[PDB]
């Protein structure tokens, strides 16, 4: 015979092991593969599709009112409209996104993000906004003077009703963590703020309150690693009719 | 165009761009397409050689995790004077992947899945005084949907002339065997917008092709004078995985294993009217650096 | 250039002058079933111009407290034209779909529609553990109304529903949306009366608003089956 | 894999083909 | 020595494992192989042999009366003679066939079937029948108008006393299941009905009631998989003299 | 003509066929041949490329399943004051395949079988208070038909100078060894229309060449102060299988292991006068879609 | 072309004018035992024309309440002609058989016969656990009658008995059936007095019926041994 | 198969030869 | 039947081609409008939205 000896780790069941096991149905012939549309071979294909931010995650915003930001005409210049917390791990506007849900199955992330904003007013509604990304280190900028010193895009409404704010990967090392400390130097992304660049000017027969829809995807330099369970689902009891599977 | 991606894409250096007619930052969401604006086109970049591998977000690695699918404690004792609903040293289990919600939400990120199931059975035992733990032999017989499941511990369906049984002890390593891709279709239907039969009183949402079969597990030993509580846990690892048509993840808590019914939590997060927990205003920053 | 569009199928044609670029679902175009993927051995009927043509459903009124509308395919077409007669007389069907959704208003109106085609939209019921019955799912030509469109009536999220083949009707920009759907099933053919494969959802993400005169704004759905095959000829049920 | 069935093998973690444009650019032009 | 470690599944006894084991008689020389007629190397050879249906599975049909269907002369046109439930898994006329018994050792099946009907009247007996296969979805057709809209064969009695009704494989996907729900969309095959195409016309010296024998086999596109135990045999006690094997 | 079939046969497209003299749907059952009518000849077909493998209905796969052939509980204790018919820490078993009916009906689908038997012995133990389960050593000695079987636990036939014994413990994996094809004929007679000897008072139906031998199983340990119930199960897997002349499957329940006697059930199904359960009329459809 | 047939063996011949195509059992034809399969080392006798010839058994009357008839081979021939003398004087035999079954009636009669040759038909008894004795099995030339032919008197099924080499005598079509049997044993040769290898079963699946005059319809069996060898010469028992 | 006897080997599941015509077409023409 | 769906806008006109769908080659200008050799069919307009 062959002289063998057992190592530490013999007989354990690691749930991430990669071995061959015994077939329970010998000479079983599976169903032939058919072409089905929309095959996913890597979860970073899904993460690059844009999906709606809930920037209006406030009380008195019920259901689908949370998916849009209402802007109106202002009588003061340079006013803040909204800001977006870039904290993906903690429960903010980015959590229930395709880039948000798939990343919460992972601990580390890297790469650029893109925010897309579609203006959903009338054709007669005109306006200019400035969408500012601020790298971390300070507070969230409240005035337009302070906010435009960072990464920004100035957007005129019109025939193309959308801009992209690329949020660049600006970090010390390669990855950031999904830490519960949002204020950590290895987890904080920064801030996105929106200001009136000029104003929303509408005529008398247009609706005086117009809406923005915010989207976010990831770019193709985006990366994820260190897979963990998601915080987005849980249970404390059994589901209904789960006892009927044993009866 | 389909290509092979092993690392994330590099960054090219860019310069001042002041050209008429070319607006890379303006997009059309109404077309249904995602923005094609590059970081080189929005801000002025440097050359970055990106070496970050993308191999952990592969659908094989994202789904080949051994996750719990079944769990039964059943009393191992003399059952001559017990109830009609008790497990008399055996249990049956209609195999599903919808009872434990970590694996359920992960598989329901897709519409169709084609995978081989690697089944791991982990049996544990507790004395129901203490005298020691017996090395009991268990039989897990795989009964397909269409055959007869046993009604006793010592019934004669357990002889398994053609049903595949595995015989394993508690002191052993856990029993592991691979179940193939057993659907009559080319992929499992994770979601089935339809009815299972030709009459209108069928079940909604349960494709009968999706169900693997039954997993009948007994203790081969006869009873000792004392009783024991035997807990059997079943772990499934998908492998050789193809996935199609990805779906929005479920935000609300599951109510049943039989359907996609929803109640939501009572307050935010994950409520019916508020999935994300609230803040004070749209210009309020919750974790602001002071 | 991508705003004018004419879709000619059969004896039907639709011109539109404010379109977006149309959507081919998952990059795929409808085809007939090839021989290496065929299962049913009898010769299928391919009633090409009789069934591969636009069928226009009833318009729905687009209002202030609208939640959304859904039609399940092929259930919304199983009683219309020669498509519906081929459905009732045969056991198996296989087709793609060309969905065109029409909605226009003035340049003083605002509002955005998420026009999304959902594969295998298994619905859920709210605040109960009883599954949705037959009459709650098979609404036919009229379709249904979303109860809670914020979760797509299945516990999922409307925000992430752009992973599905979709377009938008933003009244500022366009007045039509077009989605070209291929055959989407784990099966080559299927029994059309007990299984729906595509749900067309049309959802008010930004509601209708104006301050000019209040005309009725409707939303009209024209659905063309594409590359219909039918196997298993028998009587009509 | 000393087993005679090909589905008995270990997990196949070497499929690096992508096509994000079937989800991100599903438009015809 | 060789460093080894034990995997999960070590020491188990799967009853479908395929390994080599220790010979109990070393250097044993088996009996030399002789040519024996009728070797079976695949059970689909057996499934392609026709065997009698019990279409007359009724009370007052005792024993071999169950294997034949008595037809008589009728005074009304277009009348139903018999119908055959195509439910193989549930106990119908197809269960005790070579195609029926071997398939109940399996869970999934696929491929075409053939029904053969031999007319066993006199030589002077004439007649025409129509044998209709109906795909599933509706009820079983009771009139000849409804039934002949599906797959059928019209058979004239005579010098060749048999027809074949090919029941084509008309299914959604590749396989059907032997589910206990006969009305399921993945298990129901359809219906076979027989009608008078014209009538059974016999003379006065022939017997006025003639018989059909129904056969069924499988074709060579037929397939079976997912092997299970058969419901067709069972026991609750020991057999007789099985205690004498231990004495 | 003998050929190699790995998948099921394809379908060719056909057209309208209206030719005189050619009746492919008319057949002659009186010749004893099965109908040769193709689906291309009865209805109008399409081309179907059929990829369904036929490898699970192979006679090797249909019969190489480990099935139970023997099962004895016997009391393991001090047997100095027990009866004459009890198993005093040992048992003998005349090896047959006709005691448990799943394997019996499957093997009796053929007239002749030539196979190697892979024998798996699974021993389990129960305390006859509870103090623990002993790791007992068992001896399974293979005694051929013609030799002497032991009469005690500690008899001197157990030394096995030439008989093949296996020594195995309960805590081990099950004992497995292969028995060869041991018939004096070229195949085993599953059915034997004959008498075993030259006088007219022999046994009908039992070919003596078919019997493997005896399987004497004892516990090598001496008795403890307490008693135990030791259950030994024997599992046989046929392998390297050749099969000849297939037979009608048995419909009625078995009565004995020694013969093919039949009683049938009291009512249908599987009764003497009604194998299939009854319906109302020949034009009554039981599972009709309403 | 396949309806007329002449079977010439020895000094015997059978012509038939309403036959089917005859049956070769398992596609096999009888032969003599080759040297690579021989066991017994003494030189066998091959009494060719003396034993390879048709032997006609007693006719059985075919009636209304007939269940069926069976003859076991070679037990139905162990006392007939020079085949029976070679059986009684030798220890070993090896032969195939050519069974011809005759049954005719008018063109106003109906009825079907399953003429099936069953290899190793181990019989069972009904409603008891005692095995069938010697006199219940070894009926000789007269053969036996089926007790329960619906189960073939062994718990199996008559419906599946077409897996065995068989033909039909349908009185509408033919009046004879012919089965050519090879040597069917796990052994090269065999002791003919204690082992039967083929059972010829003849079974009324459709009973005899007419409305013309009631003549006697009999069923006659002619069995020709084919390629007889005999080893182990001794006295007759 | 490290055993010296050839019957000790595992099950031989690669015999795909068929002849259905010895049961379905046993006629001589 | 044969239809065209028309959106108003920069091109303010559509063409509805009425195809020649007839049994034989010609139709007659008969005073019987309901004749099988003279009736052409119908053109109707609806609100699409």
């Amino acid at each position: 015979g062959v002289p063998t000896y057992l190592l530490p780790g013999s007989g354990q069941f690691l749930t991430t092991d990669d071995h061959s096991s015994a077939p329970v149905l010998p000479c079983f012939n599976p169903t032939p593969e058919m072409h089905i549309p929309g095959q996913v071979r890597n979860m970073l294909e899904v993460v690059q599709v844009e999906s709606m931010m809930e920037i209006n995650n406030t009380e008195s915003a019920v259901g689908m009112e949370r998916l849009k930001v209402d802007i109106s005409a202002l009588t003061d210049v340079d006013q803040l409209l909204f800001n977006i917390p870039l904290d993906i791990q903690l429960d903010g506007p980015l959590r229930n996104t395709l880039v948000g849900n798939i990343s919460r199955y992972y601990t580390h992330w890297s790469g650029s993000l893109e925010m897309t904003f579609m203006f959903c007013g009338s054709f007669m509604a005109t306006g200019k906004l400035i969408l500012c990304y601020t790298p971390p280190g300070g507070s969230c900028p409240t005035t337009r003077e302070t906010a435009m010193l960072g990464t920004h895009i100035v957007w005129d409404f019109g025939l193309q009703s959308s801009v992209t704010l690329i949020i660049p990967w600006i970090s010390g090392s390669h990855y950031r963590m999904f830490n519960n400390d949002a204020k950590s130097t290895n987890a904080n992304v920064g801030y996105v703020t929106c200001f009136m660049q000029t104003n929303l000017i509408v005529p008398s027969e247009s609706s005086d309150t117009c809406s923005l829809i915010g989207f976010i995807a990831a770019k193709d330099d985006f990366s994820l690693r260190l897979m963990r369970d998601s915080p987005d689902i849980g249970q404390i009891d059994h589901l209904h009719a789960a006892e009927a599977a044993y009866q | 165009i389909e290509s092979i991606i092993k690392t994330a894409t590099d960054t090219v250096k860019s310069e001042i761009n002041a050209e008429l007619g070319v607006v890379p930052s303006l997009n059309a969401v109404e077309t249904g397409a995602t923005s094609n604006t590059e970081p080189e086109e929005a801000i002025q970049t440097r050359t970055v050689i990106n070496q970050h591998g993308v191999s952990e977000t592969l659908v094989e690695n994202f789904l080949s995790r051994a996750a719990l699918v079944s769990k039964r404690s059943f009393e191992y004792k003399d059952h001559t004077s017990s109830a009609a609903q008790t497990d008399k040293n055996f249990f049956k289990w209609t195999i599903n992947t919808r009872s434990f919600v970590q694996l359920r939400r992960k598989l329901e990120l897709f519409t169709y899945l084609r995978f081989d199931a690697e089944i791991t059975i982990l049996t544990t035992v507790a004395v129901n005084t203490y005298m020691g733990l017996p090395n009991l032999t268990l039989q897990a017989m795989f009964v397909p949907t269409g055959a007869l499941t046993p009604e006793k511990q010592d019934s004669f369906h357990w002889q398994s002339g053609s049903n595949a049984s595995v015989f394993f002890k508690i002191s052993d390593p856990p029993a592991r065997m691979t179940i193939p891709f057993m659907c009559i279709n080319s992929a499992y239907s994770v979601f089935y917008d339809g009815f299972a039969g030709f009459e209108k009183s069928g079940l909604y949402g349960i494709n009968p092709a999706d169900t693997i079969g039954n997993l009948c597990v007994r203790i081969v030993n006869e009873h000792q004078p004392v009783g024991f509580t035997v807990t059997v846990r079943v772990y499934m690892k998908p492998k050789h995985i193809k996935a199609w048509a990805p779906r929005p993840p479920r935000t609300l808590p599951y109510m049943s294993i039989a359907n996609a019914n929803y109640k939501g939590k009572k307050r935010a997060p994950n409520a019916l009217n508020a999935i994300i927990g609230n803040r004070d205003s749209v210009k309020t920053m919750p974790h602001n650096i002071v | 250039s991508d705003r004018v569009l004419q879709l000619k199928l059969g004896n039907s044609a639709i011109v539109t002058q404010e379109a977006a670029n149309y959507c081919c679902a998952y990059g795929e175009w409808p085809n007939y079933l090839p021989d290496h993927e065929a299962v049913a051995i009898d010769k299928p009927t391919q009633p090409e111009t009789a069934t591969d043509r636009f069928y226009t459903l009833k318009s729905v009124k687009w209002e202030a407290g609208s939640t959304g509308w859904w039609w399940k395919l092929p259930d919304a077409l199983n009683n219309i034209g020669m498509f519906g007669q081929n459905v009732q007389h045969h056991y198996l069907y296989r087709s793609g779909f060309l969905i065109h959704v029409q909605c226009n208003a003035t340049r003083f109106h605002q509002g955005a529609l998420l026009v999304v085609a959902i594969p295998e939209h298994q619905r859920g019921a709210h605040n109960t553990n009883t599954s949705p019955g037959f009459d709650d799912i098979m609404k036919g030509e009229e379709g249904g109304t979303f109860n809670h469109p914020y979760v797509l009536d299945d516990g999922t999220s409307l925000a992430c529903a752009t992973i599905f083949p979709h377009q938008w009707i933003n009244l500022r920009t366009n007045n039509s949306a077009t989605i070209v759907l291929p055959w989407m099933n784990a099966a080559p053919m299927d029994f059309p009366l007990r299984h729906n494969q595509w749900t067309l959802a049309i959802i008010p993400v930004v509601p209708l608003g104006t301050r000019t005169m209040s005309s009725m704004v409707p939303i009209t759905v024209s659905i063309a089956p594409m590359c219909c095959e039918f196997n298993g000829l028998r009587h009509a049920i | 894999n000393f087993y005679k069935d090909s589905y008995a093998a270990s997990a196949s973690k070497q499929d690096f083909s992508q096509d994000p444009s079937k989800f991100t650019e599903p438009v015809v032009e």
